[PDB]
């Protein structure tokens, strides 16, 4: 059977889709969102971590001279210092007074635990949404997972279900994404090969298995002091540790729509935004015939108590007359209220109770039991709690009924004013007619 | 077989032979710096419709 | 030094970027595209291959009866047949003539060489371009590779080079991509879980290591014939082999702009479309001072022979007077012609030859030798070959010079007509002035 429905993208909302099949008894279906996942595509740019300044022991050329040797090392520095007279504990290291050179060599290398402790810069685009849906209709009760697009169909008890394209392309991740362990940051990391010392990206490596390493740490070399072997050098501190103690909070603490950001792989789950179109393919076996379905007539709706709270604070009493017991499908054709249950026990007493959630003072929702029809009218009340720990189960409709007390007074005032205006119009029209008659 | 070759050129491959790329030069029967009508012919042999 | 240039996205063409540095002698640079690669991002949808129909030996229940058992097997079929009287070579297998059942069981499984022979369905988006560029200026001659975007800088002999993003977002791949070995096809493969028997995607598997397999091959079971044990079944042939012998040609044979499609990874190389912006950071060391650069004066340009062919069919003779020998930088400030050489030997004889490529009958390009200035005018000729095996080395400029013979005749006709029109205007103006005078 061909049928399409649209559901909210809310986790824990008991959406109900009603099928009015022609030759069969109506069926009401429970579409439940158990959990979603918005999965972006990540393009790794480089790997940033703490660096390691390797300063080997200086060669001290006692009464001699060497020259600097060029080396293919990131941030390599080399300096031959003349006139040095170092000292050791036992005495003077070199033989002459000022005829001596010391070779100072230093460079930047990937730290031993970039393999362990590192941050990855990513680009996020084309987020792919996948959601978990429970289908429970008639006698079956199943849960399946499908990609949310008009190109995936999953079998549920012989049924072909396709969760159509998500309504919005909104994503919480920006173009540039930096991931450290379980935290994701929306950060404009510097482009590869253009890093500054002391900031994030001072040293950059394309891959963990990369052999090429870019380092810009402003390494400097200076004369040793007289009678000391220490290879003086002044260098900018690691920008990775600076970022670590200036990162602040991650995207989990600022994501809109209550998104929960996790990593491995980077994803945003249970975001409450947009709608999920649903296309349904139900076979004949699921439906029930009206010859075996009870015939329900004389359905009136009266309401004892109703409160427009977040939960199902409305209580509806229905009276009807059936011929045989069985199970009807109940639905609200109006978004002013949502009936908690979908099928109730139908027996000879011809008197059932329904729980519904509304948000308006005077809701007018319509209830159909099997094929019967009736109108439910109520005066719902402002509820008791300022705060509750659960979300609203209604559609958040606050427009009162056309026949509500407020709309009744408004309509009375409008009717009186319109009667006065039409009386004035008729009087002037008659007067003008008489004037042209004379 | 007849193959049209234009300014952007073609590349034709036949059998297992490596591809062969050919480009068309700016050839025509017109005279470049002669009488006016020869110049008309020159700029008509290349880019016909535009010069028309 | 800050300088930006724009180069064509053509392989085998050397762009000549000229730097007019203020305090130094002009320098002309070689920008050579050795090879590009447009690299799309692939999202694997499913894996399609030939299937394997596994038909085990049928259980023949001699004078007895069994029931079919449901199995969690893709495309599973289980039909029981009563009244069977099979025969073997030695005689009748069962005992009773009609009191017997045979259990027919068949199913679809992933073939043993889907691990080897399979086709992958992909989605292509966000193609990333990377190009190989040779830089040879002054005395250096180097080749480097960089991603074509305004966020990558590569060091070339102390210089900071950044190739800004591809002028156009055009890609040869469509949304849906099917890859088989070294061929790529622009095919609308069926969505996952919605395959038809006998076509591509009749059986689908998410991954090569997937345990779940979707199969829709319309498998059918039918009564065995009397006195035979053969498990009859009729099934749709594999859609994979149908696609293999109906695939036709791949994207390599229809890609625009002469793109060459390869796999591992899927890419489009050497596509001739768009422009590549270039940002240049040249230090002082590369440039040469005008005090050590020769002073060139009295530069006239006369042209012996020129042919507007694809190659450098124009020959230019320049005359000048210098004080010392050395090396000037030569450039064409006009796209009409492109000088083949960027620096020529400058000596005392004061005459130098240049090779240039043009496409117009009467080109007017301007040549600067060191800091000198002159105008080159020529009458180029229609060339000899209708077809050549190399691309054009010019910018394809066919507008003749403002002073060319054709433009000379046009200008003469326009001048005569304008003189006649202005004479008529003056005569009428004088006549009207006299009329208002009287
Ligand atoms: C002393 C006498 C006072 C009488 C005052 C007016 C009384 C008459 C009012 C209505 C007459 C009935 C005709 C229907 C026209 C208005 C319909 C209406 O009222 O609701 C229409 C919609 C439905 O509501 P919803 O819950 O689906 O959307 C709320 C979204 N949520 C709750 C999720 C945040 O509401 C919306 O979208 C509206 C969203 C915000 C609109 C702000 C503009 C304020 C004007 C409203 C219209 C009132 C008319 C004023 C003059 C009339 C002359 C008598
Ligand atoms: C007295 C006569 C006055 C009547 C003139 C009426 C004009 C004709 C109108 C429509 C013609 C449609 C064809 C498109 C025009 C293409 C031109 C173009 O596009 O020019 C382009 C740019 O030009 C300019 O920058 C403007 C400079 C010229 C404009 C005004 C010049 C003054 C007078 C015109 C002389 C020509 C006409 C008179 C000669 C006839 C006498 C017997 C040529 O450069 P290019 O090689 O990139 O072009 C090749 C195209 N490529 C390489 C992209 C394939
Ligand atoms: C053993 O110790 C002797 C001490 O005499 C070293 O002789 C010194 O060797 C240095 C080598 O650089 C020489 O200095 C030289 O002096 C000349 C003249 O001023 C000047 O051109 C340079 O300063 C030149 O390097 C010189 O032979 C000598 N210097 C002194 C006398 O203090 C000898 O090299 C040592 N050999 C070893 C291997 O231990
Ligand atoms: C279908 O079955 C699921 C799983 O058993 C039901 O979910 C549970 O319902 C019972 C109460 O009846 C409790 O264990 C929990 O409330 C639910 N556990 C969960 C959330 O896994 C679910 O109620 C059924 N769905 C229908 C029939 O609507
Ligand atoms: C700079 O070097 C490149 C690479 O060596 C030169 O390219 C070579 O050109 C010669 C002709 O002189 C060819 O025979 C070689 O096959 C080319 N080598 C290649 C393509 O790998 C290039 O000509 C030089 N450019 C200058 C001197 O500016
Ligand atoms: C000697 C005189 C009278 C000859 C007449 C000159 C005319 C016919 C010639 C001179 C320059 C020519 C144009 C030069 C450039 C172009 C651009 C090209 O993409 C199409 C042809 C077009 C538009 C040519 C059309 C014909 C043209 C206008
Ligand atoms: C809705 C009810 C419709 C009935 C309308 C009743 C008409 C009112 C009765 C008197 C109307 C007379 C007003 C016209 C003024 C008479 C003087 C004049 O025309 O010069
Ligand atoms: C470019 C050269 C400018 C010189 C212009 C010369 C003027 C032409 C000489 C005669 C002009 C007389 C035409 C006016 C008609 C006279 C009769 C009348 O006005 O009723
Ligand atoms: C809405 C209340 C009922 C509607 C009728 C109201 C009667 C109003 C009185 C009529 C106006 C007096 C008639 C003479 C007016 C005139 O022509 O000057
Ligand atoms: C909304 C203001 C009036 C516009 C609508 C005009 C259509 C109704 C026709 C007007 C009445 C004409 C009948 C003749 C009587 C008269 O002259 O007053
Ligand atoms: C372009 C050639 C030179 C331009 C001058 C052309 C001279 C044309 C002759 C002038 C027109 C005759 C004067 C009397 C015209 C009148 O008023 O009727
Ligand atoms: C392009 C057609 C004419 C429009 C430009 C008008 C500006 C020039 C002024 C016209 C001439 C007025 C001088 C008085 C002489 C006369 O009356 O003819
Ligand atoms: C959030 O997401 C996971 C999987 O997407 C789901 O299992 C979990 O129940 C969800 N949490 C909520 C809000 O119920
Ligand atoms: C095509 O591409 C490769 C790499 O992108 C390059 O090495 C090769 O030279 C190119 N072929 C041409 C057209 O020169």
């Amino acid at each position: 059977y061909e049928h399409t429905a649209t559901i909210p993208n809310v986790v824990g909302f008991p959406y109900k889709a009603h099928i009015e099949r022609n030759g069969f008894s109506p069926m009401t279906l429970q579409l439940e969102v158990l959990g979603t996942s918005l999965e972006p595509t990540l393009n790794l740019e480089y790997i940033t971590c703490e660096y390691k300044t390797v300063v080997p022991s200086p060669y001290i050329k006692c009464c001699g001279t060497s020259e600097c040797r060029s080396m293919e090392r990131p941030d390599y520095q080399c300096q031959v210092y003349t006139g040095v007279y170092p000292f050791m504990w036992g005495g003077a290291y070199c033989f002459c007074d000022t005829e001596n050179t010391q070779l100072s060599e230093a460079y930047v290398d990937r730290s031993d635990v970039c393999k362990h402790d590192h941050a990855a810069a990513y680009k996020a685009h084309t987020a792919a949404m996948k959601a978990t849906i429970r289908i429970s209709y008639g006698n079956l009760n199943q849960t399946t997972t499908a990609f949310v697009n008009g190109e995936h169909t999953v079998t549920v008890g012989g049924s072909r279900f396709t969760f159509g394209p998500i309504s919005t392309a909104w994503t919480p991740f920006d173009n540039k994404i930096v991931v450290y362990k379980n935290d994701v940051y929306n950060q404009d990391f510097p482009p590869y090969g253009s890093g500054q010392p002391g900031r994030f990206g001072d040293i950059q490596s394309r891959t963990v298995e990369s052999k090429d390493l870019y380092a810009n740490t402003a390494l400097k070399l200076s004369r040793p002091s007289s009678g000391t072997v220490h290879v003086p050098y002044t260098q900018t501190p690691s920008g990775f540790k600076y970022w670590l103690k200036e990162r602040g909070t991650s995207l989990n603490d600022k994501a809109p729509f209550g998104c929960v950001i996790k990593t491995n792989p980077v994803r945003a789950e249970n975001c409450a935004v947009g709608n999920i179109p649903v296309s349904m393919d139900i076979p004949d076996t699921a439906f029930t015939r009206v010859i075996d379905a009870p015939a329900v007539t004389n359905l009136e709706c009266q309401v004892a108590v109703c409160t427009h709270s977040s939960d199902f604070g409305g209580i509806a009493t229905l009276t009807f007359k059936t011929d045989k017991p069985g199970k009807c499908a109940v639905h609200s054709h109006s978004n002013v209220a949502t009936i908690q249950e979908a099928a109730v026990d139908i027996k000879t007493d011809g008197k059932i109770t329904l729980h519904f959630s509304t948000a308006s003072a005077s809701p007018a929702f319509k209830v159909s039991v099997c094929s019967a029809k009736t109108t439910c009218t109520a005066a719902c009340e402002p509820p008791k709690d300022h705060i509750v720990p659960y979300g609203a189960s209604h559609n958040n409709q606050v427009f009162p009924d056309m026949s509500g007390t407020a709309m009744t007074w408004v309509q009375r005032v409008a009717g009186g004013l319109g009667g006065l205006t039409l009386a004035a119009v008729a009087v002037l029209i008659l007067v003008t007619c008489v004037t042209m008659r004379r | 077989r007849t193959i049209p070759v234009t300014e952007d050129g073609i590349e034709y491959r036949w059998g297992n032979n490596p591809p062969v790329r050919l480009w068309a030069q700016l050839t025509t029967e017109g005279k470049p710096h002669g009488w006016p009508h020869e110049i008309i012919l020159y700029y008509y042999g290349l880019y016909p419709a535009a010069t028309i």
